[PDB]
DNA sequence: GAAGGGGGGCTATAAAAGGGGGTGGGGGCGAATTTTGACAGCGAGGGCCAGCA
RNA sequence: ACACCCAGCCGC
DNA sequence: TGCTGGCCCTCGCTGTCAAAATTGCGGCTGGGTGCGCCCCCACCCCCTTTTATAGCCCCCCTTC
């Protein structure tokens, strides 16, 4: 169904962002089993131990 | 005259009623009393500019408590009553308070401890045990659960294929009751094999598609 | 490999009607499915008797092994997983009785018997052969019996089982009788069925081992035990 | 280095406000001062 | 009380998935004893407190280095306030 | 009615036959602060127009 | 033989 | 023909609010770990029956 692709590729969107930018608002962390949420690239590159 | 009316005699009469409160024990007493017919005489003593009242307990109920007068005017209190008849009334208004206090002034907290020890007593608190259990776990050769069931399935039987025609015909007066049914429904009332009842229903009956639940069948031949 | 979608922080995630438009698919396969609940299944079993986690481990491995064999898919998983949990139980030389396992699972005696002899047919492995001292701590333990009778019911069991008066007769029956035999010789005494209760053999079991093993008494027992 | 070298050593927070808190005040431009003050 | 609520809700589950089919349950392998003995150890050997967003380091290794040491720590509290802020009045 | 006893059923071993039911496998449903920046209201303004004189 | 997370502690 | 007040259509100061970022340097140590679920299909096991074998155990019977 189009709801099918829709929601799918809304779910590639997502995971996309979170692949390049993790801290923006609104959207939940991507996260590992058991918590720690992962290190993406702003998460590798700003900050004190960036 | 009706069901709901409260009787309001009494507040015309303007009666006169005290509300008084009295601590545990005296109710308590009262109780074991069973209404003997009396459980103490009501003292009141009038001076030239102040009032003294107080309640004496019956000697044979035992085996002084002075009442204090309180403000009244505050609120207005009246009482009614319901009775098995459904007949509402009123009793009348309280017109003055008190409230009852033991004159014993040490030794009552020793009945208080008492009281505590009665109310202490369903209060209830965990032990801890010398040896740890035995008989937990207990090694047996069939669950009493696993065993009823698999003895419950040796009568009941396994549901036997039956002809076309008697399962035709129970299919069809099923569906008089009702228009739609459930396949799990439909294998519980006819009492026949999945696959089989499958089988014939397909001939006859067809999948019609619902979003609000599932895809189910229909029994109808069109 | 794979990620969790967790909960939203911000609202501006959520749908019109909440949902959050954003969750975990939880995918991960068939196979790795019915693997993850076996191994729950096997933790909560063995919990349960208070089994270290070396048996735990050695039975997930049995479980991965049967499960890649490829031939037992015509029987519950909970059967293979008991089954597993008691091939691991005899392999650390610490072997647990058919009934403690069916204790601590949803499963007969006959289901578990037939999955064990599928096992040992299928995956072609030897197991020893139980004895009797092997029971005999945890019976005691249990029990609460002191370390003499420990011995004493221990080397009852093995002379009994040497001496030959118990042709055919199951380990565990002797087992509860040794048990029965250093109790009822000192100042501590145990019923028949709290020995029933510990051992899971009936009294008539008892009973037939009692009036079997009662002739030549004092030569079974050890030097000095203070009768 | 030798302007916040000098800036380690003085005290946090009838006067104007002074210290580390007035230097930040000073190199950011603070829209909202906390204590704006003339001398007429 | 979190654990207990755990506890019941598993066996809630368990025992609607064996009266659903329509039959007896045995209590003694409904109750999983794997929640309480583990949750309690995960929080007191982790110090997070909480079913992993809760409060963490509750719980330490006991400071052995003197007795002095071990009493000062088993006598001590904790404040809350995010000890990275740069506060002055909570602290004073 | 508690306890000991007897008789009988349960367990596994092979094997065949058909079909019902149990089981697993795949697929579908839903404790602190700054600056930049825009939303939304209120308000004034130049303009555009029909009517006044 | 790591990598995260957490805690404690040192000098200013 | 010049003058007048109505609203149209455009601009924008402003209050509050949303968004988004940052919040000392170096270091030594020990410790822990590594959603929520129903339905529809294939495939296999047990349902019978027989019999030998024996220990084990349930159930009823019997005793006093």
């Amino acid at each position: 169904a189009a709801h099918v692709i829709a929601e799918d590729v809304k779910l590639l969107q997502f995971h996309v962002a979170t692949m390049v930018d993790n801290e923006l608002p609104g959207l939940p962390r991507a996260m590992q089993k058991s918590g720690r949420p992962l290190k993406s690239l702003k998460q590798r590159l700003k900050g004190k131990e960036g | 005259a009706e069901r709901g009316e409260l009787d309001l005699t009494g507040a015309k009469q303007n009666t006169g009623v005290w509300l008084v409160k009295v601590p545990k024990y005296l109710s308590q007493q009262w109780a074991k009393a069973s209404g003997r017919g009396e459980v103490g005489k009501l003292r009141i003593a009038k001076t030239q500019g102040r009032t003294e009242v107080s309640f004496t307990l019956n000697e044979d109920l035992a085996n002084e408590h002075p009442f204090v007068l309180q403000s009244v005017g505050g609120q207005t209190l009246t009482v009614f009553t319901e009775s098995s008849s459904d007949k509402l009334s009123l009793e009348g208004i309280v017109v003055q308070r008190a409230e009852c206090r033991p004159a014993a002034s040490e030794n009552y907290m020793r009945l208080k401890r008492l009281q505590i020890e009665e109310s202490s007593k369903p209060v209830r608190l965990s032990q801890q045990l010398d040896k740890v259990v035995t008989t937990n776990y207990k090694p047996v050769a069939n669950h009493q659960y696993n065993i009823e069931y698999e003895r419950k399935k040796k009568e009941d039987g396994k549901r036997a294929r039956a002809d076309k025609q008697h399962v035709l015909d129970m299919l069809f007066s099923a569906f008089e009751k009702h228009q739609y049914y459930n396949l799990k429904d439909l294998v519980d009332i006819t009492k026949q094999p999945v696959v089989y009842l499958k089988e014939i229903l397909k001939e006859i009956g067809v999948q019609n598609v619902k979003g609000i639940h599932k895809n189910t069948w229909e029994l109808k031949p069109e | 490999l794979s990620t969790m979608i967790g909960k939203g922080t911000g609202a501006a995630s959520f749908d019109e009607f909440g949902n959050s438009k954003y969750q975990n698919r939880r995918t991960m396969s068939s196979s790795d499915r019915a693997m993850m609940n076996a191994f729950k299944e096997i933790t909560t079993m063995a919990d349960r008797i208070n089994l270290p986690r070396n048996i735990v481990d050695r039975t997930n491995n049995l479980f991965k092994q049967v499960y890649e064999q490829k031939s037992l898919k015509g029987r519950a998983n909970d059967a293979i997983a008991s089954a597993c949990l008691y091939i691991a139980c005899r392999q650390e030389g610490v072997p647990r009785t058919f009934k403690e396992i069916c204790a601590v699972s949803r499963i007969s005696k006959k289901e578990i018997g037939r999955c064990f002899k599928l096992i040992l047919k299928a995956l072609e492995t030897s197991v020893d052969l139980i004895t009797t001292g092997d029971f005999m701590s945890r019976f005691c333990s249990n029990l609460c019996l002191p370390k003499q009778v420990q011995m004493a019911a221990t080397h009852i069991a093995r002379k009994a089982v040497e001496l030959d008066l118990v042709p055919g007769r199951s380990p565990i029956s002797v087992a509860a009788a040794a048990i029965y035999m250093a109790s009822q010789a000192s100042a501590e005494k145990r019923t028949q069925k709290e020995i029933g209760d510990i051992a899971g053999v009936a009294d008539v079991t008892i009973r037939q081992s009692y009036r079997l093993i009662y002739p030549r008494a004092p030569d079974l027992f050890p030097t000095d035990f203070k009768f | 280095q030798s302007l916040g070298e000098p800036a380690t050593q003085m005290t946090l927070n009838k006067n104007v406000t002074l210290g580390v808190p007035r230097l930040k005040e000073l190199i950011n431009i603070s829209k909202k001062p906390k204590t704006p003050s003339l001398t007429v | 009380r979190g654990m207990f609520k755990n506890l019941l809700k598993e066996v809630r589950i368990y025992a609607q998935k064996f009266i659903d089919r329509g039959k007896d349950f045995n209590l003694e392998l409904a109750i999983k004893t794997r929640i309480i003995s583990d949750g309690l150890k995960y929080s007191l050997a982790t110090g997070n407190w909480g079913d992993q967003q809760a409060r963490a380091g509750v719980s330490q290794v006991l400071n052995r280095l003197t007795f002095a040491s071990t009493l000062s720590h088993l006598r001590r509290l904790n404040s809350p306030i995010g000890r990275d802020g740069k506060l002055a009045k909570p602290r004073q």
